[PDB]
């Protein structure tokens, strides 16, 4: 009809989608409530402004932003100094992901650069002399990965790297983040995301990880850092993806868990918070909602038969809108929410959960959801790695043909 | 000595006790990528540390450079981890190093190393008693700090120092009823001392989460909770809820409670109630309520879950295709 | 602006 407003969000019925407090006031209400009203000004914005919404992914102001960054930063970027790979990763996957090719020139140099970050007993430090450390080490992999050349390919000393991983596994199944460093479950996801990748899983590597992680899920049916911790959409995506990769997804409560995140998209606000109760995020947008794709998979591994064969089990639509509504900087780069600024991790991610919104796939069923105009749409991404699926199967095919070291 | 925000603050080039030594620039190689142009003072101080790490220079005066190369990037692991090392070599007292990070943490809460570091001085020092207190200042200013809540988990654990907790949580909660964090907190800590098969203890926390529920029925995380203490055991298991639910209906409704409606059912049918149908037909009716009226952003669960229990509970689900 | 992952 005529009247009928295309956008979720701007439907007059939402409205009733804002916070009831029931009178009580808790700091928890106040900010989410401050929240939910300056996300209205942003959908009312249109409206008042008598403009008809036009929903934009601005990939030309987002491309400079990243093209840049690649090269060089300011002195704010100091605080990032140990997670230099971080940033090539942040960057190369959001280009991937808006379809942006990469000249070789640049490529090697971050060869070179990586491998100037990559320890001489294993594992890849946060910036050149540093410490070998996991996060940098699953960064400089997928980063690595997604360029996909024999010399990105290369770099890595899988030998070492493996030797690496046994210096930090746990006798409770659980790893170190790097040597006197600190456990929790990302150490789990960033230990298996390059062992399968690289093919240096070995039998008893990760012996009682499986087990480990289960102890992680809780009580909310999500996943905290380490046993007894809080639900959070990061520990719950680390734990859910390294069990899929050690293919032991049954060792979880896959319905409580289910319903835990579908219960983290903000009913307003259509993005995704990381734990009950707490803000929303764009980051999220892939940490949360990434884990519909994995759920699907393994629920479909067990045979499950009501699973629908178009959509993700969250408001792809919602995702979306919110997304590009409120998480892009007009100078280019994403973000949290209005008010906040721009960085790499959070054009990474919103762009990740964009696509993951856009893109369903089960086996030979595809199917996609472009809101806004259709060149928004972008290159898939894998809900395991979060990296091109191509550049995974590219990469796995690669490294089978080496030998697991040590055989 | 001499504070990295001193007006006075000197570069270490521009220091004469370091005069023997021959800085370290950073090797980013030929043609740099993701180059962080770094202030003087940063670009300064990491070139004289990374020559103390190099050199392994175990001195006074290299521990007092990792304060420096700390407050200018307290994210940086490396540092860090030198410095524990600098802390044992150089037989440092671990109280004034408390004192230290605890400042430290009380300015960037926010970050992983810190904690780590509280963590392991408390391990080497075997010594608690300065851990609640503190830990309860930090979320003080932020009741939702993962990074304490974390820490003060393992502190109690590895201390047994249970006694008090429920109390603290009691507070806390007070305070903001809302506040996830404490609602798991309370969870760990029953868990851990009475446990919930004690059914006085069950009870007890029932009687108190649906007199929140009550007192804020739209507060998500009490109905979470609820959920989570008497769900593996069985949500049939307990009949007198249902009814006690649908009480609430009235002047306490929310999709929370139709959703948990729906679990009940769900778990009923599961554990082959009486009135089979009748059971069915009431949670599919509820899954449309909530999958087109009252919890739309999540329609596509709710469509999933009718579908299931339809795919599993109608009728015909366990009759012959040629019946 | 810190990296607030790790
Ligand atoms: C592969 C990796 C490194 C995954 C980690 C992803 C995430 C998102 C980890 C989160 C760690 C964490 C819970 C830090 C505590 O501070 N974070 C917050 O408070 C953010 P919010 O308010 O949204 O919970």
């Amino acid at each position: 009809p005529v009247w009928s407003e295309p956008l979720y969000s701007l439907r007059p019925e939402h409205a009733r989608e804002r916070l009831q407090d029931d009178s009580v006031e808790t700091v928890t209400s106040i900010e989410q409530a401050k929240v939910e009203e300056k996300i209205q000004e942003v959908f009312s914005s249109y409206k008042f402004n008598h403009l008809v919404p036009r929903l934009v992914l601005q990939r030309e102001k987002h491309f400079h932003y990243l093209k840049r960054g690649l090269r060089q930063l300011t002195d704010a970027y100091e605080c990032l100094d140990a997670s230099r790979p971080w940033l090539c990763y942040w960057i190369l996957h959001s280009l991937e992901l808006l379809d942006e090719p990469i000249p070789q020139i640049v490529a090697t140099d971050v060869c070179q650069f990586l491998e100037l970050c990559q320890s001489p007993d294993g594992g890849f430090g946060g910036g050149p002399g540093q410490y070998p450390h996991l996060a940098p080490t699953y960064a400089a992999v997928n980063a690595l990965c997604i360029i996909g050349t024999e010399e990105a390919y290369n770099v890595i000393n899988r030998e070492k790297l493996l030797q690496y991983l046994y210096s930090l596994k746990q006798p409770d199944g659980s790893f170190l983040m790097h040597v006197g460093g600190e456990v929790d479950v990302r150490s789990a996801y960033c230990a298996a995301s390059v062992a399968s990748l690289t093919n240096i899983i070995t039998p008893d590597l990760f012996e009682g990880t499986a087990e480990w992680i289960a102890r992680c899920q809780n009580w909310e049916g999500g996943i905290g850092g380490v046993p007894g911790m809080e639900a959070h959409g990061g520990y719950t995506f680390c734990g859910l993806a390294a069990l899929v990769i050690l293919k032991k997804e049954r060792s979880l409560n896959l319905k409580s868990l289910l319903q835990w995140v579908t219960s983290r998209q903000m009913r307003f606000e259509g993005g995704f918070q990381g734990r009950c109760n707490k803000l929303v995020d764009g980051c999220y947008s892939f940490w949360q909602a990434g884990l519909l794709p994995l759920l699907h998979r393994a629920l479909h591994a067990q045979g499950d038969p009501a699973l629908s064969m178009s959509h993700w089990m969250f408001h792809q639509q919602a995702l979306q809108e919110y997304i590009l509504m409120c998480c892009q900087c007009p100078a280019g780069g994403l973000l949290d929410k209005p008010g906040k600024s721009r960085d790499f991790y959070h054009t990474c991610y919103c762009l990740s959960g964009l696509s993951i919104a856009q893109h369903f796939g089960s086996g030979a069923m595809l199917h996609d959801v472009v809101m806004g105009v259709p060149e928004n749409v972008l290159q898939p991404t894998h809900p395991v790695y979060n990296i091109g699926p191509d550049k995974v199967i590219q990469a796995t095919t690669h490294f089978l043909q080496k030998p697991v070291p040590g055989f | 000595f001499l504070s990295l925000d001193s007006p006075t603050y000197v570069l270490y080039r521009d220091r004469a006790e370091w005069a023997d030594i021959d800085p370290v620039p950073q090797n980013d190689g030929p043609s740099p990528v993701v180059q962080i142009i770094y202030s003087e003072k940063f670009r300064d101080v990491y070139d004289y540390f990374r020559a103390v790490l190099q050199r392994d220079e175990r001195s006074e005066r290299a521990f007092k450079l990792t304060r420096d190369a700390i407050e200018l990037n307290a994210a940086n692991y490396t540092v860090w981890h030198f410095r524990r090392v600098l802390l044992r070599s150089l037989q440092k007292d671990l109280q004034e190093e408390m004192n230290y990070i605890i400042a430290i943490i009380e300015e960037q809460p926010k970050n992983y190393q810190v904690w780590h570091h509280r963590r392991v001085l408390v391990e080497w020092l075997k010594d608690p008693s300065q851990e609640l207190e503190f830990i309860a200042d930090i979320l003080n200013q932020d009741a939702k700090n993962y990074h304490a809540w974390q820490h003060r988990q393992w502190v109690i654990q590895e201390f047994r120092l249970w006694d008090n907790e429920l109390q603290y949580v009691d507070q806390l909660l007070k305070e903001d009823v809302r506040n996830n964090s404490v609602w798991n907190q309370r969870h760990f800590v029953i868990s851990n001392t009475t446990g919930y098969s004690d059914r006085a203890v069950l009870e007890r926390e029932v009687q108190y989460t649906l007199e929140m529920i009550k007192l804020v029925p739209h507060n998500e995380s009490a109905w979470n909770y609820l959920k989570g203490i008497l769900q593996d055991r069985g949500l049939s298991r307990y009949p007198n809820l249902l009814n006690q639910l649908l009480d609430l209906q009235p002047s306490h409704s929310s999709p929370y409670l139709i959703a948990f409606l729906v679990d009940i059912y769900e778990d009923m049918l599961e554990n082959q109630c009486d009135n089979k149908e009748d059971i069915l037909n009431k949670a599919l009716e509820l899954c449309e309520i909530l999958a087109k009226e009252k919890d739309t952003i999540r329609k596509e669960y709710w469509r999933y879950i009718g579908r299931s229990l339809q795919s599993k509970h109608s009728r015909e689900s366990d009759i012959p295709a040629s019946v | 602006t810190k990296c607030v992952i790790m």
